[PDB]
């Protein structure tokens, strides 16, 4: 429609003067030393460049002139702003450009920790990881960035964050196939979180997934583990995990596969199963 | 004698394992020595050694009814400690025997 014609001409006169501005500000200073005034309204005019690309759809533009901005009033020492202007190309250019959005938001980053504002550099990491899982495979990156923002949020005091932070990467290392990092984290999560009334019920859930990690170690330990638990947190016993564990060991200890995999089959008919678990499932029965 | 401290295995082959005998490096003990396991304060088992070269030095492998029976785990820590029998009186003379169908 008009929308992209018009913002498109626009946007591009607009950024067309900004740049005759700041080039004609390096002439006002040198024969009359304007000051910054004459910086300032260029980097507005940036900004709203950036704004009109926006608006336009052109993502790449609008993040290009939000760079820019950046870079320009970062020359004026004014960090804060600079630092804005970099959350907004990183934010802008995730879409359009991922790498590009990935440098902006580790400007950011160093930018805002810089100040020891430790909340915003962990927002930042937590953004990070997030599209390196969503959009790339390379599940180190994030699980860097998950760790770095579970310690930035654990040193400030805010718990139940960093718990779903190490709860994630304990279920991606052990879809990764380690799983003493998975059974510890786990394991570490349960006990604090049965101490609380509201995510106790929860706690049970915990309990079991730790157990299932703790199954492709070795028969034993798997059932030492089931004792510790019952034993442990008593009301888990309660739970119908415990009777599917228990069936399961018992098909195990006879070679009796079709009885897994019949009571595997009733199980998700009662109630639809996850890939992580059926994938450990699966795995597990192979032996 | 004093006894060290040791890790639990798995038995190397079949033979042994039908053995009813604790499977040991050379180089830690050697066949026909008895050992007493210990898992924890009140638990002790008494076991008698033979030699597989298979067995890692550092690892005591012991067969399916052994695991069961003293509840040992594959990697497991243990106390071992070579054990003589007093042949004055504990020499078996009789001994009863309750035997069932391994495989059903």
């Amino acid at each position: 429609g008009m929308d992209t014609s018009g913002k498109q001409a626009e946007a591009m006169a607009l950024l067309a003067e900004a740049e005759r501005k700041v080039k004609n500000s390096q002439s006002f200073f040198s024969g009359l030393f304007g000051g910054s005034s004459k910086i300032e309204e260029a980097c507005e005019i940036y900004a709203r460049a950036a704004n009109m690309f926006k608006m336009a759809k052109n993502w790449s533009a609008a993040g290009n002139a939000f760079c820019q901005a950046a870079q320009l009033h970062l020359q004026l020492q004014s960090k804060h702003d600079a630092a804005t202007c970099f959350v907004d190309a990183g934010n802008a250019f995730k879409k359009a450009d991922p790498q590009e959005a990935i440098n902006c938001l580790m400007r950011a980053i160093e930018i805002y920790t810089d100040m020891g504002r430790f909340t915003i550099a962990a927002k930042h990491h937590i953004s990070i990881a997030e599209i390196y899982e969503t959009e790339l495979v390379d599940v180190e990156k994030a699980i860097a960035h998950y760790e770095q923002s579970a310690d930035y949020y654990k040193g400030e005091e805010s718990n139940s964050s960093a718990n779903k932070c190490l709860l994630k990467v304990a279920g991606y290392a052990a879809q990764l196939e380690q799983y003493q990092k998975a059974i510890d984290i786990y394991e570490q999560v349960g006990t604090s979180a049965m101490d609380s009334p509201l995510l106790k019920y929860s706690a049970k859930d915990y309990f079991f997934k730790a157990a299932l990690c703790h199954f492709c170690i070795d028969m034993l330990n798997a059932k030492l583990a089931v004792q510790k638990y019952e034993e442990l947190f008593p009301a888990f016993s309660d739970s119908r995990e415990c009777k599917l564990m228990k069936k399961l060991l018992e098909a195990h200890e006879e070679q009796n596969v079709d009885s897994y995999t019949e009571s595997v089959k009733e199980y998700d008919s009662i109630s639809r199963l996850d890939q992580w678990l059926t994938t450990m499932l699966l795995r597990i029965k192979k032996t | 004698m004093a006894g060290r401290s040791m890790q639990a295995a798995r038995c190397p082959t079949d033979e042994l394992s039908l053995s009813n005998c604790a499977v040991v490096s050379e180089k830690d003990y050697q066949s026909g020595q008895h050992v007493i396991v210990r898992t924890s304060p009140n638990h002790k088992y008494i076991f008698t050694l033979r030699t597989h070269p298979s067995v890692v030095p550092g690892s005591v492998a012991f067969s399916l009814p052994q695991r069961k029976w003293a509840g040992l785990s594959i990697g497991q820590e243990i106390e071992v400690a070579l054990y003589s029998f007093d042949k004055a009186k504990q020499c078996i003379g009789t001994m009863t025997i309750e035997i069932d169908f391994l495989q059903k």
